[PDB]
RNA sequence: UGGAGAGUUUGAUCCUGGCUCAGGGUGAACGCUGGCGGCGUGCCUAAGACAUGCAAGUCGUGCGGGCCGCGGGGUUUUACUCCGUGGUCAGCGGCGGACGGGUGAGUAACGCGUGGGUGACCUACCCGGAAGAGGGGGACAACCCGGGGAAACUCGGGCUAAUCCCCCAUGUGGACCCGCCCCUUGGGGUGUGUCCAAAGGGCUUUGCCCGCUUCCGGAUGGGCCCGCGUCCCAUCAGCUAGUUGGUGGGGUAAUGGCCCACCAAGGCGACGACGGGUAGCCGGUCUGAGAGGAUGGCCGGCCACAGGGGCACUGAGACACGGGCCCCACUCCUACGGGAGGCAGCAGUUAGGAAUCUUCCGCAAUGGGCGCAAGCCUGACGGAGCGACGCCGCUUGGAGGAAGAAGCCCUUCGGGGUGUAAACUCCUGAACCCGGGACGAAACCCCCGACGAGGGGACUGACGGUACCGGGGUAAUAGCGCCGGCCAACUCCGUGCCAGCAGCCGCGGUAAUACGGAGGGCGCGAGCGUUACCCGGAUUCACUGGGCGUAAAGGGCGUGUAGGCGGCCUGGGGCGUCCCAUGUGAAAGACCACGGCUCAACCGUGGGGGAGCGUGGGAUACGCUCAGGCUAGACG
């Protein structure tokens, strides 16, 4: 499914501006920075005092539209960090960060999350030198995401790094722009991301 | 009698044989005596044959048959080897 | 392990047989409380030593007959008739409750 | 429209008849040296019960009176005739009965 | 490393209380929709009825033949006959047909689970050890002849071989009676007496191989017995004649009242007998914070069954699914006399049903049977096919793109919404098109060595030109439910207690956010809903964890049986209780870690577990028991 449509409505609808176009969601053309209320026909009238339900629901609902993961994956993932020891919040954030088109978001090598998650299934990334197309593919830390040796020549990975000179990458992760490689160092930290995402809220949404 | 031969665990296109002693007389994937080594024969592993020689040796004292392919993995892991 | 249990004989009036009451107590499997129960044994006295109100101790031995699987080991107390009379005035209470 | 495997049933057929000979061969001598140990024909008694133990065992050979049975079947002979003869004595020909 | 509640009785409140919802689950079915792959899974009903094919055979290295054919001999020719050889056919004989496979009928039971007993037992093949195999004789098939029958098939006569059957001998040894010793249920040893053994075949031929016989042991498999546990109804309270026990027998591998004679009058039951109903049981599985509740499909273990009922034969082993006999129902053949048959084996047909698959491929892999071996058989199995039935992975594009096309819907007529959504611009390349193209497969076997160890060599792929790799390469399925509250999502029109909706509360009789349609929105997404069922919430059968003055609930009262419960002190026992050690707790599953399919599902390896029960040892505060003592309870 993938949800695949339009994108800057979850913009307007989550209330917060989320990036899932990677430009023109900085660019003055969002519609989030000139449309911030809600779609459809009653987006403009005044909102009601939500229930709690609402605001869990529209807080796991940012959160996982923020990564563009189904239902199914996603609720597979908090089950699995709930059973694993440590706060479910971190391990579930840490966890969704190791996907592989997060990683190839986060390095720079596309614009957008779904931008990577073509990349990846394309076959335009390997990991440590096997070509691998699975967007859900678990990056453990030590992993070398790379491009493909064939793909280097493509137009936008050389335009995306070629944007990439001088930009500085996450805590957790390191860059090598002419090789067009990177590495995943480590589980990045609840301080690491800065995502407008409150995890206590979706754990309490999946506590009912 | 007795026989020491193998049974498959893998799934499909995936086979696993656990080399096992067990009665003749029952299903190959049934309840058997002792679990004496396992055999991966697609080699996906560095370690794809173990086996444990002193048990075998005992069950062969004892009385066990094993199969050919089963004495073949055996001879490979050195149970018949008196140099 | 042979099991060896320990009863009370309330009936001598077999040949060469007597019947053994044992009890047990043990932990209610629900409730904790502990309960009591028993289970009378028919035992093989061959030189019909035992008596009345002999408490004696019961060993599992091959099949003598039907529902007899079991002998005389020895006899813990000599006869004590206040169990046997505890028995049977359980067993006389039947009467009272059928019409 | 069936498999050959009747010839199994033949076979079985013709070990029948060989058992049910060898057995009815066996009771009957039984019951001969029984009666010579009742009207107290020791010798004769004795002289039989060598051949009808003879026979057990021969028939223990084979499967038609096989393990330990035919032992029962001579221990049964032989303590049947040598209690008949201690009703009368004289074990006079000192067959299968031990001195 | 684990626990959420909400709606609803009232004008309003608190409580009690039921109903309903949010969650998870399924061998599912049904509606709408429906793209790919991997792994799983798929008659829950009629244990109804079944066409058809296959599913259990194999050994010429146990034995003699028939038929068809060839070659070489004794003969001058003929007749007759001898030897060798090929194919085929059954027969005699051995092993296997008791495994594997199917199913849940029946069973409330030593059936199963669990822990023990067997001094009361068996175990073909296999392994280790000791010893032996001498001589003679006989029969039935095949085959030849004749008869009966429509058939199935059957009867009589005659010839013959053997690893077929029998006799005598040898007695390593074993079996039995009796006696003695040890041991203690029928265990082990010893003496006399008696009884019991055998089979040959093949060669690379006088030396080995496959075997045979007796015995002891191992190993494996199993039989039987016992403690404890195992659903509902007491609107089932009394049950029992082989019934309970004894003695002696029969029977079995073995105990047993299993069976039979005779004798005794016992045995069972509110601690639920007997009866009725229901139901294979378990490892596990689903749910649950747990306790518990529910369940027993796939896989694994044990049981039982093979159209219904009964029964023996053969055998190490069967009361024998594809063996036999009889009775019953059914179907088919029938010359009406009589016969044949048994998918709950694989696939398939039909019936029933809401519903459950291919009359597929293969002997390559693993396993099984027979064989020295070659090899043969194997619908076990390995694969493929069909079905969103489940689980997992993936696609229907990515980026740029207006203060914002049209259409459509609202509207204070200013405008707002569908919405960067689209058209479009650039980019990648699902599908597909080619080429390469597997792992799974190295053993049996052969050669060297010594038919050993070791070394070497060769054959063999159903899946399948599939997986996978390389190149080329097209923007290229989206649906379903919901939007009054519980519960995330609102307007317009139509309708006018009509048509309808509805899980619960409830909505509609003129302007319905609840009906129907539209626009918009919310939720999931190759799925979405519905129905059914289970657990959950439900502390609503309350052990954890509830109650009974007025909400459902104290018996009308007493006397008292069983049962439950028991003041203070000392001691003995150590039953409950507790502790240590040890055995048991199969595997799979669950948990954790690492690893293999590009990830996952799936799978492999390792680790950790654990109640319960058995055994040995220990503790004695409490409960228990026994013995004694005290007076505060009780009675006098
Ligand atoms: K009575
Ligand atoms: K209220
Ligand atoms: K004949
Ligand atoms: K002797
Ligand atoms: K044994
Ligand atoms: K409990
Ligand atoms: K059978
Ligand atoms: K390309
Ligand atoms: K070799
Ligand atoms: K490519
Ligand atoms: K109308
Ligand atoms: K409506
Ligand atoms: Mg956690
Ligand atoms: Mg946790
Ligand atoms: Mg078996
Ligand atoms: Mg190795
Ligand atoms: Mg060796
Ligand atoms: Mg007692
Ligand atoms: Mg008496
Ligand atoms: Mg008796
Ligand atoms: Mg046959
Ligand atoms: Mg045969
Ligand atoms: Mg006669
Ligand atoms: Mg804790
Ligand atoms: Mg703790
Ligand atoms: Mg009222
Ligand atoms: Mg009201
Ligand atoms: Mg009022
Ligand atoms: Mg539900
Ligand atoms: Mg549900
Ligand atoms: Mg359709
Ligand atoms: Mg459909
Ligand atoms: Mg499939
Ligand atoms: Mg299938
Ligand atoms: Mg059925
Ligand atoms: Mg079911
Ligand atoms: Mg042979
Ligand atoms: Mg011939
Ligand atoms: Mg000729
Ligand atoms: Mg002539
Ligand atoms: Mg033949
Ligand atoms: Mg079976
Ligand atoms: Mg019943
Ligand atoms: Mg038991
Ligand atoms: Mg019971
Ligand atoms: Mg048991
Ligand atoms: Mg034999
Ligand atoms: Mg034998
Ligand atoms: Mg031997
Ligand atoms: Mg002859
Ligand atoms: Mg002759
Ligand atoms: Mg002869
Ligand atoms: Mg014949
Ligand atoms: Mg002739
Ligand atoms: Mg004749
Ligand atoms: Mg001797
Ligand atoms: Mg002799
Ligand atoms: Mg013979
Ligand atoms: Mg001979
Ligand atoms: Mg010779
Ligand atoms: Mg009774
Ligand atoms: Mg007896
Ligand atoms: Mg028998
Ligand atoms: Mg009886
Ligand atoms: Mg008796
Ligand atoms: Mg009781
Ligand atoms: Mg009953
Ligand atoms: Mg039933
Ligand atoms: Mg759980
Ligand atoms: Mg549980
Ligand atoms: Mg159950
Ligand atoms: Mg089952
Ligand atoms: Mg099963
Ligand atoms: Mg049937
Ligand atoms: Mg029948
Ligand atoms: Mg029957
Ligand atoms: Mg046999
Ligand atoms: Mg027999
Ligand atoms: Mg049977
Ligand atoms: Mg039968
Ligand atoms: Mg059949
Ligand atoms: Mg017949
Ligand atoms: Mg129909
Ligand atoms: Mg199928
Ligand atoms: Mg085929
Ligand atoms: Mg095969
Ligand atoms: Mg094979
Ligand atoms: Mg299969
Ligand atoms: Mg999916
Ligand atoms: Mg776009
Ligand atoms: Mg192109
Ligand atoms: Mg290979
Ligand atoms: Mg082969
Ligand atoms: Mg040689
Ligand atoms: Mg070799
Ligand atoms: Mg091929
Ligand atoms: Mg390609
Ligand atoms: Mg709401
Ligand atoms: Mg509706
Ligand atoms: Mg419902
Ligand atoms: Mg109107
Ligand atoms: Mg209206
Ligand atoms: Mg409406
Ligand atoms: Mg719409
Ligand atoms: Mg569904
Ligand atoms: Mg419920
Ligand atoms: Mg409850
Ligand atoms: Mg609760
Ligand atoms: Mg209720
Ligand atoms: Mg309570
Ligand atoms: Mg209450
Ligand atoms: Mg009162
Ligand atoms: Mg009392
Ligand atoms: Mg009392
Ligand atoms: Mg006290
Ligand atoms: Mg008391
Ligand atoms: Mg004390
Ligand atoms: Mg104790
Ligand atoms: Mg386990
Ligand atoms: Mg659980
Ligand atoms: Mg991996
Ligand atoms: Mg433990
Ligand atoms: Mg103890
Ligand atoms: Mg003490
Ligand atoms: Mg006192
Ligand atoms: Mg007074
Ligand atoms: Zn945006």
């Amino acid at each position: 499914g993938r949800y695949i449509g339009p994108v800057c409505r979850l913009c307007r609808r989550e209330g917060v501006k989320l990036y899932l176009k990677g430009e023109r969601c900085y660019s003055p053309k969002c519609a989030m920075e000139r449309r911030p209320y809600p779609p459809g026909q009653h987006g403009q009238k005044r909102a009601r005092r939500p229930s709690d339900y609402a605001v869990r629901l529209r807080e796991k609902q940012k959160l996982r539209r923020i990564y563009g993961i189904s239902e199914r994956q996603f609720r597979n993932l908090f089950e699995e960090a709930s059973k694993k020891k440590g706060v479910t919040g971190s391990v579930f954030l840490g966890l969704l960060e190791s996907r592989l088109d997060n990683v190839v978001y986060r390095l720079g090598f596309a614009v957008s999350r779904r931008q990577a998650r073509q990349l990846v299934r394309h076959g335009h990334i390997t990991v440590n030198g096997r070509r691998v197309d699975l967007p859900s593919y678990r990056v453990r830390p030590g992993d070398e995401i790379a491009v493909a040796e064939k793909s280097r020549n493509l137009e936008l990975i050389r335009q995306n790094l070629e944007a990439m000179k001088g930009r500085k990458v996450g805590p957790w992760l390191s860059l090598d722009v002419e090789g067009m490689k990177g590495k995943f160092l480590r589980l990045p930290d609840r301080e690491d991301l800065a995502l407008p995402v409150n995890e206590q809220l979706v754990i309490e949404f999946y506590s009912r | 009698m007795v026989k020491i031969r193998l049974a498959r665990f893998g799934s499909k296109h995936n086979p696993h044989y656990r080399i096992v002693v067990t009665d003749a007389r029952r299903k190959r994937d049934g309840k058997y005596i002792e679990k004496i080594g396992y055999y991966d024969p697609r080699k996906t592993t560095p370690d794809w044959l173990k086996v444990d020689v002193e048990r075998a040796r005992y069950w062969l004292s004892v009385g066990a048959q094993p199969t050919d392919t089963a004495r073949r993995l055996l001879r490979q892991a050195g149970v018949f080897r008196q140099e | 392990p042979k099991k060896v249990l320990t009863g009370v004989v309330v009936s001598d009036k077999m040949q060469k047989t007597v019947t053994v009451l044992v009890e047990r107590q043990f932990p209610h499997p629900l409730y904790g409380k502990v309960i009591k129960r028993s289970k009378k044994y028919l035992a093989h006295d061959p030189e019909e030593k035992y008596k009345l109100g002999d408490v004696v101790e019961i060993i599992e031995s091959r099949p003598i007959s039907k529902r007899k699987r079991f002998r005389v080991l020895r006899l813990v107390e000599s006869g004590r008739m206040d169990l046997v009379e505890k028995y049977l005035i359980r067993r006389q209470n039947y009467e009272s409750l059928s019409k | 429209r069936n498999l050959s495997a009747l010839k199994r049933h033949r076979q079985s057929l013709k070990r029948r008849l060989r058992n049910k000979a060898k057995k009815s061969a066996i009771k009957t001598l039984s019951k001969k040296a029984i009666q010579l140990a009742q009207e107290g024909k020791a010798e004769e008694a004795l002289k039989i019960m060598r051949k009808a133990e003879s026979l057990i065992d021969k028939a223990a050979k084979g499967s038609t009176l096989h393990k330990n049975a035919a032992a029962r079947r001579k221990s049964r002979l032989m303590r049947k005739v040598r209690q008949l003869l201690e009703a009368a004595g004289a074990p006079l020909i000192g067959g299968g009965l031990s001195a």
